[PDB]
């Protein structure tokens, strides 16, 4: 039922920037988190940026600062606008969404993910 | 001893009225008696009254005896019984012409009664005697013995109104009928409790921190199935607590014990939710380990205090004759209690839990219009269920529960033991409400296979 479109992934040199964009068809609940997962080759899954629907953000601490996440106004869409880019954050970036329609407990949807190089 | 197939009837007719005792137990007065009514000794001694019944059956019986020695004792005390009513000229006239099933039904009032006491009634033996079974039906039916006693005094009059044994035969159907409905009762509560339980400690998915306190809930309603509703099923099969004044104390604590720790619980749940589903963010950090652990064993806590003290040392009592005279016997374990009791037991098990509950989800509400075909549907048929399913339970009983303290005629008995037992029920539909995840489905079909 419910896909998400994944778009901004592509390499870049280090010092670069990039602006992911994930867009969410299909119908969720108000109230709810979409996030950005990241997994390097070896070291398991990560998290660095998710956005509740009422505003509130929570960046992980080695990527703060550098990363801004943002939601759209009248869209189930987010927007993570990253710059500052180093060689340590080659991952695949996978968009996530908490959905709070059944009220005792979170329902993930799950994206395909884009692969993110940066050069050294 | 000799025993006859009239005599056997007798038996079972009082065994369904009066209750089968067989190991020595104490009546209204404290005095020790075994198998129906038997008094032992009015001597303080239980080896005293060991005595009494090992002369009196023969064997060194330890205090046990087998159902044949109790009818054994019981149509002694028969004889006697016969034997008064033979030498009192009000009551032998109409012994003498009544049949052997309407003879029963009057020893059955000379033991609930005494013989002076069924000698009062001059007009109805009389229009027994005359064989007038409508009119003497009636008339016992206005009696004050109706009126104290009404379900025993409907079966005797059925007795003599028919001379035979259907007010027997159709309590024994009933009685039959009702443990069938209860063992399910317990089986569903059982059962779902337990399979949350098991499905949490064998999965390390489910062992997050909301889920914690479901377990709290679980365990809360399995000593609710294993403990509180076996033994309020033995009330209404048998229509008596036959387990002693004792138990009767300990039984009721470990109920609201219990109700008190599972309200509570969907308490701390709706209130866990409401943070994750508002302030996700905040709700991670704040909400630690051991917090969690922290609100469970003040729950429970909470609980212990409002159950077990109070009732063990006698807060709870009210002061009249109907609740001092269930106090004393043994045999009646009803929930009367005082209006403060009633009261402050009735705020912290349920009032408080309601207000913050519906106070919580309705916020919930609240937020999720603000910020906005749709899904608010399925979200809005979900919280309708969480407090429909709660409150539809639990909101007769504590309405009847308040009430009745201060206007004891107003929630009848029968109506307040079956509202009671809709509060039971939620036991058995928690699982089913708050334990409806994929992760919980994942795991359920992997415990059955
Ligand atoms: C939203 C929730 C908290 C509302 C429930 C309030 C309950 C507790 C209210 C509603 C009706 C009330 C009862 C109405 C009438 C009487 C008779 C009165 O002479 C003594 C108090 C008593 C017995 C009240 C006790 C409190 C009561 C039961
Ligand atoms: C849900 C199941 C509800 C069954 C409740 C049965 C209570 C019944 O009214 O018993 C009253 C008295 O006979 C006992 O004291
Ligand atoms: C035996 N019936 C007790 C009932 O379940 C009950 C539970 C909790 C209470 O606070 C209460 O006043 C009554
Ligand atoms: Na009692």
């Amino acid at each position: 039922q419910v896909q998400l479109q994944e778009s901004g992934g592509g390499l870049v040199q280090a010092g670069g920037s990039l602006r992911l964009s994930c867009a969410a068809s299909g119908s969720i609940f108000a109230l709810n988190i979409m996030g950005w997962y990241r997994q390097a080759p070896g070291k398991q899954r990560e998290l660095v940026a998710a956005i509740h629907s009422g505003g509130t953000t929570n960046y992980a601490n080695s990527v703060k600062g550098r990363f801004t996440i943002s939601r759209d106004n009248a869209a189930n869409t987010v927007y993570l606008q990253m710059n500052s880019l180093k060689p340590e954050d080659t991952a695949v970036y996978y968009c996530n969404v908490k959905d709070f329609g059944a009220i005792i407990y979170d329902y993930d949807y799950w994206g395909q993910g884009t692969q993110v190089t940066v050069s050294s | 001893d000799y025993k006859d197939d009239d005599d056997a009837n007798i038996f079972e007719m009082l065994r369904i009225d009066e209750g089968l005792r067989l190991k020595i137990y104490k009546d209204t007065e404290g005095y020790y008696t075994i198998g129906i009514g038997h008094l032992l000794t009015k001597s303080p001694s239980l080896n005293a009254a060991k005595s009494e019944l090992d002369k009196a059956i023969g064997r060194n019986t330890n205090g046990v005896i087998t159902k044949d020695e109790a009818e054994k004792l019981f149509n002694q005390d028969v004889d006697a019984a016969v034997r008064g009513i033979l030498r009192n000229a009000k009551l032998k006239p109409v012994y003498d012409s009544l049949d052997a099933v309407r003879r029963a039904a009057l020893i059955n009032m000379v033991f609930q009664m005494g013989e002076t006491g069924v000698a009062g009634f001059t007009n109805s033996l009389r229009m027994l005697q005359q064989k007038r079974w409508d009119e003497a039906a009636v008339n016992l039916a206005k009696s004050r013995w109706y009126n104290q006693t009404p379900n025993r005094a409907k079966r005797v009059i059925t007795t003599f109104r028919t001379g035979t044994w259907d007010a027997y035969a159709a309590s024994q159907q009933w009685t039959a009928g009702m443990g069938l409905l209860m063992a399910l009762i317990v089986l569903l509560i059982v059962a779902g409790n337990v399979l949350v339980i098991v499905a949490i400690a064998k999965t390390p998915r489910l062992q997050t921190l909301t889920n914690l306190f479901i377990m709290s809930l679980a365990s809360a309603d399995l000593v609710m199935g294993l403990l509180v509703v076996p033994f309020g099923a033995t009330i209404v099969v048998w229509g008596r607590w036959e387990y002693g004044s004792f138990f009767c104390e300990l039984w009721t604590s470990v109920d609201v014990l219990c109700v008190t720790a599972s309200i509570e619980t969907l308490c701390v749940i709706a209130l866990d939710r409401y943070l994750a589903i508002t302030s996700p963010f905040r709700y991670q950090s704040l909400l630690t380990r051991a917090r969690a652990r922290g609100l469970v064993c003040t729950v429970w806590a909470i609980s212990a205090l409002v159950s077990f003290l109070p009732i063990l040392m006698h807060w709870w009592r009210a002061e009249s004759d109907e609740a001092r005279r269930c106090y004393n016997d043994p045999k009646c374990c009803d929930f009367v209690t005082n209006r403060a009791y009633a009261i402050a037991s009735s705020v912290v098990s349920f009032y408080v839990p309601l207000c913050i509950m519906a106070f919580v989800y309705l916020r919930v509400f609240r937020e999720a219009q603000k910020q906005v075909a749709l899904r608010e549907q399925k979200a809005l048929k979900t919280l309708g269920i969480i407090m429909g399913v709660f409150t539809l339970c639990w909101l007769p009983f504590f309405l009847a529960n308040v009430v009745k303290a201060f206007h004891r005629e107003l929630v009848p008995d029968r109506l307040f033991v079956f509202f009671n037992w809709l509060g039971y029920a939620n036991s058995a539909f928690n699982p089913i409400i708050y334990c409806r995840s994929p992760d919980f489905r994942k795991a359920f079909q992997g415990l059955l296979c």
